[PDB]
């Protein structure tokens, strides 16, 4: 039962400081150090340093020297990692992760927090339907989640009742705003007489929306 | 300050292969390390202390070296072992990873089942058009897609998404946003998606406003 529990997406503007949490349980606290790990896309995975819990003894990358502090409570079991002045090279998933008491290797891991250092809105999508035109074994029907920030939406299709047959695709950043669609492939006889609908969840907007795909006509 | 260079980059090879990837450190390490990331998910521990597996890695896997050059070996490559594998030096601080070898799979050439979307009513009430093509499940990842309104190409306002390799059939699948304005879509008639790789391209097509 070893975990570590990360703090959920951040969204920061430039210049103000994100703080992230790292929850252990499981296990004794401050037996083991903590490491912290920057994965951002094309650049692998780069270690910020680590920090011995029982008397919060920390090493840090010098690479990171003036811009992550590293620090735990005790009392919680919990690690903190805090970037300052934050720029968009900070942008990216941030794991915490516990090496193992006896061997030089990183044993349990987070799964990560995504941050997103940006001075762009938190805007709202707009979610369309995706019908065949008027008029196979199998139709295909999608959804289309355009214009969203930040990151991330979750997408499910009858409530998360239909799961096979389904392609979500990642987002794609354009000029401050993501989209992302969804596809799903049912027998050409299930729809339209049983109705298949797109989830969709904007955290950051408070936006939940069902929208049923309706069949095209005159 | 011990650089940590990995190649290839990227690989691919049918499930049953042997693939071996390396390692090289700036300088001597005492022992390599080899962590597995799957898309989605943390890296886990694969190999340690140069050649121990870790808790519950098959014996597929093995890792072997010393000095300066190492490597790692999946004897018999199996579809689920699709992942990047990064290399990791802990003889002095700091401490680096490589920067991965991305492992993919090879199956059979399969064509992509193509499905357009005209814009919905939805989004024409906003004043702005998006025509979607799907291309599902299909071989090798490199396709071409192309728009044509009216018979000619469109190449502006694309925007295309790929699914990771699928892990249990190797397919990849991915989707294609025409975004125009609603005026500029209602001033054309033929809309057409085509994807193409090796011969005869797969085309979808619709007509607007012709139910
Ligand atoms: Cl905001
Ligand atoms: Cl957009």
């Amino acid at each position: 039962q070893v975990q570590l529990q990360q703090s959920g997406p951040e969204l920061v503007k430039p210049g103000a400081s994100v703080k992230i949490s790292c929850k252990a349980s499981g296990y004794s606290f401050n037996f083991y150090w903590m490491h912290w790990v920057k994965q951002r896309p094309g650049q692998g995975l780069e270690w910020i340093g680590m920090i011995d819990p029982s008397e919060s003894e920390s090493r840090l990358n010098q690479k990171f020297k003036d811009k992550a502090t590293l620090t735990v409570d005790r009392s919680s079991s919990t690690a903190h990692m805090q970037l300052s002045s934050p720029t968009s090279e900070d942008s990216a998933v941030y794991y915490c992760t516990r090496s193992n008491y006896r061997y030089d290797y990183f044993d349990v891991w987070g799964a990560g927090t995504t941050v997103t250092v940006s001075s762009a809105k938190t805007t709202a999508p707009s979610v369309y339907p995706l019908a065949p035109v008027c008029g196979g074994s199998s139709v295909t029907l999608g959804c289309l989640v355009k214009g969203y920030f930040p990151e991330p939406v979750t997408l499910t299709w009858n409530s998360g009742s239909l799961s096979s047959g389904v392609h979500t695709f990642p987002a794609v950043l354009q000029s401050d705003l993501y989209t992302l669609s969804s596809s799903v492939t049912v027998t050409s006889s299930t729809w339209p007489s049983e109705s298949i609908t797109c989830n969709v969840a904007h955290p950051a907007s408070s936006t939940k929306v069902d929208k049923k795909i309706e069949p095209r006509g005159p | 300050q011990i650089v940590l260079t990995q190649s290839p980059a990227i690989m691919s090879a049918f499930p049953g292969e042997s693939v071996t990837m390396t390692c090289s450190a700036s300088s001597s390490v005492s022992y390599m390390y080899w962590y597995q990331q799957k898309p989605g998910s943390s890296p886990r521990l694969l190999i340690y202390d140069t050649s121990n597996l870790a808790s519950g890695v098959p014996v597929r896997f093995s890792g072997s070296g010393s000095g300066t050059s190492y490597s790692l070996t999946i004897n018999r490559l199996e579809a689920e072992d699709g992942a990047t594998y990064y290399c990791q030096q802990w003889t002095s601080y700091p401490l680096t990873f490589g920067a991965g070898t991305k492992l993919e799979l090879k199956r059979a050439d399969a064509a992509p089942t193509v499905s357009i979307f005209p814009p919905s009513s939805e989004q024409l009430t906003s004043g702005g058009a998006s025509v979607v093509c799907f291309l599902n499940n299909f071989y090798p990842k490199d396709i071409n897609v192309k728009w044509k309104i009216d018979g000619s190409e469109r190449q502006n306002g694309v925007l295309n998404s790929w699914t990771d390799q699928d892990s249990k059939d190797s397919t990849y699948s991915m989707s294609s946003t025409l975004t125009l304005t609603k005026d500029e879509y209602e001033r054309h008639n033929s809309y057409t998606c085509e994807a193409t790789h090796a011969t005869s391209p797969i085309v979808k097509s619709f007509n607007r406003n012709e139910c």
